[PDB]
């Protein structure tokens, strides 16, 4: 235990697999799927989420997030290095693979 | 919509895509158990859930071994064998069946970079950070070898890796998080270090991978490069962000990483306002050259949150112990905005269905912070779990000596940048705050250097 | 009170433990709402507004 | 040097964890005797009586100061003011 | 005898700190002294009445306990 | 030793099994995901995690449909078509490939009973309770049919099922749990009902299946049967427990379920003491007739806890907030016993390795309770989660009207016992508390019956 | 939504599969296996737990649980219906299947 391992194994003596790589996430809350276990909301047209229809994510981005780019304002107390280190730390922390 | 494809449907009257039959590409995440009628679907984390500088050393044995320069006994890391940055190290190249870096510009023929993370070639900034970390590791290993000539390659590599991880942890928990959460949330969720719980779960929560996407609201629409005098470097000082995605040729054949770092230090970030969430550069022209059509980053975040089956806004508000709105007026009071609340209510139909990312970025920012109470709570909880549950934390007894800890407490990111690059003028302390030249820039000869004399054996 | 003393890593019971036991239970606090316990101190509570 | 508000928070944490009396015993006993001199002359006080009076007074003042702090926070302030004490006493029904 | 001034400014500051008060104005010490004097006057008057009814010249702790209890301020630990 | 077999090794100088090459049969639980390297092993819960009288109506649609009387339109439950208990219904027979009830008595040839659970024929007492519940359901359905002649079979079945479930919930949460946890733990972990909290997880924890095995310490080494005068009924007034396992023929062919219920109601249980944990009948002669060698119930519990990968005693003590012992003296102080602490330390070597069952049953009992503080914490937490996270709780608004709730609040176990059974003398209220005859027995003519006049349509 | 479901599904509107049948258990604490994910302690000889050898379950049941039946102490405050109703409620709550 002089140095760190490379795969994160045995960092926790009681549970060596805890916090290692290629392991499932920890769910702080129970999952909320359309059919209950393995289907997202919006997969099947005509279904409703808690009594309301599921909005399109692209539509939500279109009607809310969109704004003219000439109205952008800078931050007088931050720098781009803030965002870059945020990304670097995030890439340090997690990465969710998807099939090719 | 056949699995594993979950494309984004195009609403009518869309300003960009006129064809309704088209769809935005999207692939569902890999399930933990492929095929099951019992287990609830869960995702896979392919990287170590620790702040251990896994971006440079990888997270698996074969890739980590391939990343090491196993040609001498110096315990170094592999560098580029074809290109150099003014006689300095560069990231090694990578071989792939399909390489978007070559697709971005076919004339240069510059493949993507190989590092501990597969996404380290998205933009020149990430490559600059990775090269800086690699150079720092190489310099530390060389200095340790000169100071301790009796060591072998493996020992030097391990010691340099430990020092680099400690530096990453120190910089993060001393500069980044206090500017994210703010002093109140910093004291509430991340108190002073006490000891090492082995009973704290260090696994990364599923919601965190969305709650940490707030940085997508800090994206500027241009990439800036500055010369030695911190003046706009020509040609093309401000380049569009759509022309830097997976463009590694802007590093090897465009003056190296020093101008990129200089522009990184001396450019203000984008402020998050309720009427200005995300720029159009990442919202309408993401990976335009690499892919057939551009993507939508906020829409991708919302669709990924839906795919992971994360609960709604109200469930996470209740999880953090905050009031849960139910009507238009309550949502407006919580958000301190009625037009945005009305728009969200019209689009979603109930606060319980608001996505975690959109709800988090819609909340007003904290005092001297950059996140709302919900996002601040989630981030602080996750990082406290990471810090307290880590056996190899630098402040933990038995990991570093008292002299080693005292020496390591005096490090700074500007010192690393000035030592590992040709930059002579660096910003003052708390680099994540200083952004004006020459208001808060020093000559870099006054910053103290890390003392390795305590590592003698 | 004994549970409070045990969590405080002590053996005997002192009025501070009695005050901690009473004030941390909703029903007991309601029952002893207008009762002052000598040498009991107060429950630790700092408003979040005054926090830095 | 410490910025204002740090030593105050340290004192808040310290005094909320201890159970000792915060008023000097002899001045309080002298004040109690002075006040009781009006109702009767040549009165004798047990030590237990003075201790009980001190405990009751300290508890009452602490509760009043908690209510005053709530009143001050309501008005978007940090500093305790006499108007907050007056409002708390009026609402509780003491000076009403 | 001005023993009402015996309750010093640091004592009132400690009492406020125990109550969670962070910042204290300098004009509240007199108000606190007046409030304490009024409360003590009421309680001591009731205790002295209880003592006088019993034909005694010593104010016992039980008289103070009864005086506090009759005002809805029951005190535990003195009988 | 090959999966899924996990046989129990035999220590040297075993009092019962002289040979060491033999082993106690044991099978690992079925994993949630059959074979993976990404997911930690998890177990399966084959029953609904609610207090919904799932013992009688099953937890699967085919079994529930097979358990009904489909030949009529009265909405009753299927009863035995070959035997009767003095003109009263009996559980229907079951067809199994390897029937264990036939091996107990080859001459009788009485197969196992069929109910909503597969373990309804372990001992005649469980069979008696199941038969009593089935009789109560049939009687309620008949009364509802008489009261409302226009109802169909399905409506009658559903209404009787709802009434039975409400009765079970009332009996449990009003009589059983206060006698287990004790008043302090009952008040701490089960406060007053407020409303339905849809954010409470109602699933059954993995440790609960090991924490609830404390009832294995209350087993008497005999089965007692009493006649109509509560006198020892001959022949065999007391039957050794090793001869009643899977012996259903003792129900059909030995007078029915009246003497079994009478013996249950008027016989003291076994006190749990730190020097008397479990009797030798369930420790050395469990299922003696059915299999080649007897089992070891405490050893089986501990090996099952090991199979599920549950943490040790210290981890669970830390989970519930109780202090964690570290040495022999601290363990002796916690257990209030030094000999037991010394034996545990010698056997295990450290308090962290103590199994959950042994740690739970070794602790001293609560005041007016029957479990230690750790088991009380686990059980109270689980039952609060079950009650609060259930939508169809009998006290939830809309499930029952106010008149229905008032009528249901007066139900009791003695009324059910003396309503559908030839018993004429029953214990006073709190059946679980009274165990002496004739000190606290009433004539069953004083207990009011359940009033269904509020069910009129 | 008038009566319960036999399978137990749809009891929770947000996650219909919560509290249903034939579903995985919920873990309050992370699992502690011999190798980390799919091996119980004592599966392989010579492997110790938390720095101490794993005790044979039969051995501890022999040296701790065992007591002479003659000295049984009846419970004057409870009856056998206590244990019987406990077992019945247990058979209601949970059942962990094993392969045949
Ligand atoms: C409906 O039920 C909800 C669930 O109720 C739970 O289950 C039932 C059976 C009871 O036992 C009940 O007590 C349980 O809570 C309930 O929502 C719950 O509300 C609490 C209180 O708001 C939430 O706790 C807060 O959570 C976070 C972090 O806490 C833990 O989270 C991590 C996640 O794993 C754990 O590892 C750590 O142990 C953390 O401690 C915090 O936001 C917060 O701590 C801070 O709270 C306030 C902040 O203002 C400060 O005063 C404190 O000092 C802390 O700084 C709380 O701990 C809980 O998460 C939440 N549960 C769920 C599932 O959402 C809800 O309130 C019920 N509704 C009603 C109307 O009653
Ligand atoms: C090491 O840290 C552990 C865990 O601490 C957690 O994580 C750290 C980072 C902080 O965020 C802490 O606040 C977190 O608690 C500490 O042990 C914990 O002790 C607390 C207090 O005694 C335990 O909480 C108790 O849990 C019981 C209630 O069960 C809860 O969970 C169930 C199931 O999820 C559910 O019903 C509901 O969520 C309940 O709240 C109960 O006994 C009691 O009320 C209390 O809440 C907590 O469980 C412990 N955690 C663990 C993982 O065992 C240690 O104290 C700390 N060590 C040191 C030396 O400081
Ligand atoms: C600066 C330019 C950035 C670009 C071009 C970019 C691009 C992307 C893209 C396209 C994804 C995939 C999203 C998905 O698959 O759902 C992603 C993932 C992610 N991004 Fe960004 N990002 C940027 C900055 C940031 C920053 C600064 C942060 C945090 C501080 C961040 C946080 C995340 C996180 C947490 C993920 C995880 C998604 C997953 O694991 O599946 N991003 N990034
Ligand atoms: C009275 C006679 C009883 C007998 C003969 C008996 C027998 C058994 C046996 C042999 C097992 C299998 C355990 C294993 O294979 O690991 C078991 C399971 C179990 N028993 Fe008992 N039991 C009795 C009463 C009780 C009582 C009264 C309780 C609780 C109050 C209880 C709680 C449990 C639990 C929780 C399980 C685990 C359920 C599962 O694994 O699915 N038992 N019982
Ligand atoms: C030996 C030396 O001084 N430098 C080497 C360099 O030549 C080589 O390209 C690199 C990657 O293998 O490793 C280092
Ligand atoms: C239109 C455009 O971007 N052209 C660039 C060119 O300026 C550059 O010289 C070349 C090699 O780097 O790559 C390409
Ligand atoms: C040893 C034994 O169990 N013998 C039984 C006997 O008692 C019973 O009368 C007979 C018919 O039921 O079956 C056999
Ligand atoms: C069950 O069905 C059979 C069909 O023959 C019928 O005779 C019997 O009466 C039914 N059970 C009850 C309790 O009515």
């Amino acid at each position: 235990d002089k140095y760190r391992t490379i795969t994160g194994m045995c960092n926790n003596r009681r549970s060596p697999t805890l916090g290692a790589s290629n392991r499932a996430f920890v769910r702080w809350l129970p999952a909320e799927y359309e059919d209950g276990f393995s289907l997202p909301y919006g997969w099947t047209p005509g279904v409703k989420r808690n009594g309301f229809p599921v909005a399109l994510a692209r539509a939500v981005s279109n009607e809310i997030v969109r704004f003219p780019t000439d109205q952008l304002t800078p931050d007088q107390e931050r720098s781009l290095m803030f965002m870059q280190w945020g990304q670097l730390l995030d890439h340090d922390l997690d990465f969710t693979p998807e099939p090719a | 919509q056949q699995p594993p494809c979950f494309p984004l449907k195009i609403p009518p009257n869309d300003p960009r895509i006129k064809n309704q039959a088209d769809c935005i590409p999207f692939f569902r995440s890999c399930p933990a158990c492929p095929g099951s009628n019992i287990t609830i679907r869960n995702q896979i984390n392919a990287l170590t859930s620790f702040v251990d500088a896994s971006m440079v050393y990888g997270s698996e044995e074969p890739l980590a071994r391939n990343l090491r320069n196993m040609s001498n006994q110096l315990g170094l890391l592999a560098v580029n064998q074809r290109f150099q940055d003014n006689g300095r190290a560069l990231l090694p190249f990578d071989n792939l069946h399909d390489d978007p870096c070559l697709l971005t510009n076919r004339s240069a023929r510059i493949p993507c970079f190989l590092a501990g993370d597969t996404r380290s070639s998205e933009m020149p900034e990430l490559t600059s950070m990775h090269t800086l970390l690699l150079r720092e590791h190489n310099r530390l290993a060389t200095e340790l070898k000169s100071l301790n000539p009796r060591w072998d390659g493996e020992r030097l590599y391990q010691e340099a890796r430990k020092i680099v991880g400690a530096m990453v942890q120190i910089i993060t928990y001393r500069d980044y998080l206090p500017l994210v959460l703010g002093p109140t949330a910093m004291r509430k969720y991340l108190p002073t270090y006490r000891s090492y719980n082995d009973s704290v779960d260090p696994r990364i929560a599923n919601v965190f991978t969305n709650a940490f996407r707030y940085g997508h609201t800090l994206i500027q629409p241009f990439m800036f490069r500055l010369d030695n005098r911190y003046q706009p470097m020509e040609p093309n000082p401000r380049v569009p962000l759509s022309r830097v995605f997976f463009a590694s040729w802007r590093v090897v054949l465009e003056g190296g990483i020093d101008p990129i770092l200089r522009g990184l230090m001396a450019t203000p970030a984008k402020l998050n306002r309720q009427n200005q969430i995300a720029v159009d550069e990442i919202r309408e022209r993401l990976f335009e050259q690499v892919m057939r059509i551009g993507l939508d980053l906020p829409a991708l975040n919302m669709q990924r949150s839906r795919d992971h089956g994360l609960p709604g806004y109200n469930a996470w508000r209740r999880f953090c112990g905050l009031p849960q709105p139910e009507t238009v007026g309550q949502l407006g009071t919580v958000l301190r905005n009625l037009k945005l609340a009305r728009k969200l209510m019209e689009q979603y139909g109930t606060p319980n269905n608001i996505d975690i990312w959109m709800g988090g970025v819609s909340e007003p920012l904290k005092r001297k912070g950059r996140v709302g109470p919900l996002l601040a709570c989630i981030i602080g909880t996750q990082f406290r779990k990471l810090r307290d549950g880590d056996r190899f934390w630098w402040e933990n007894e038995g990991v570093f000596s008292m002299q080693q800890r005292q020496a390591l407490a005096q490090i700074s990111l500007p010192r690393i940048i000035c030592d590992n690059t040709g930059i002579t003028t660096v910003s003052k302390n708390n680099i994540f705050m200083s952004n004006s030249y020459p208001r808060d820039f020093v000559n870099c000869s006054t910053l103290p250097a890390l003392n390795l004399a305590s590592w003698r054996e | 009170a004994g549970n409070a003393a045990r969590d405080n890593k002590k053996t005997r019971i002192i009025p501070r433990h009695l005050q901690l036991a009473v004030r941390n239970d909703e029903e007991l606090n309601k029952l002893l709402g207008r009762v002052t316990i000598a040498q009991g101190g107060v429950l630790p509570n700092i408003q979040s507004v005054l926090l830095p | 040097r410490y910025r204002p508000g740090t030593v105050a928070l340290r004192e808040i944490r310290r005094y909320q964890k201890s159970t000792e009396l915060l008023i000097r015993k002899l001045p309080f006993q002298r004040l109690v005797r002075e006040i009781a001199q009006d109702f009767k002359t040549d009165l004798r006080f047990q030590s237990s009586a003075v201790m009980a009076l001190q405990e009751a007074s300290e508890a009452y003042l602490v509760a009043l100061f908690e209510d005053t702090n709530l009143c001050a926070i309501h008005a978007k302030r940090v500093t305790i003011m006499p108007k907050d004490i007056q409002l708390a006493r009026r609402i509780r029904g003491e000076r009403a | 005898r001005d023993n009402i001034q015996g309750i010093t400014k640091p004592a009132i500051r400690r009492l406020a700190r125990r109550g969670g008060v962070k910042r204290i104005s300098g004009l509240i010490y007199e108000e606190t002294r007046g409030v304490l004097k009024v409360f003590l006057e009421n309680v001591i008057r009731d205790a002295v009445t209880y003592t006088e009814h019993a034909k005694r010249k010593t104010v016992t702790a039980m008289d103070v306990v009864y005086a506090l209890k009759r005002q809805g301020r029951t005190l535990y630990g003195f009988g």
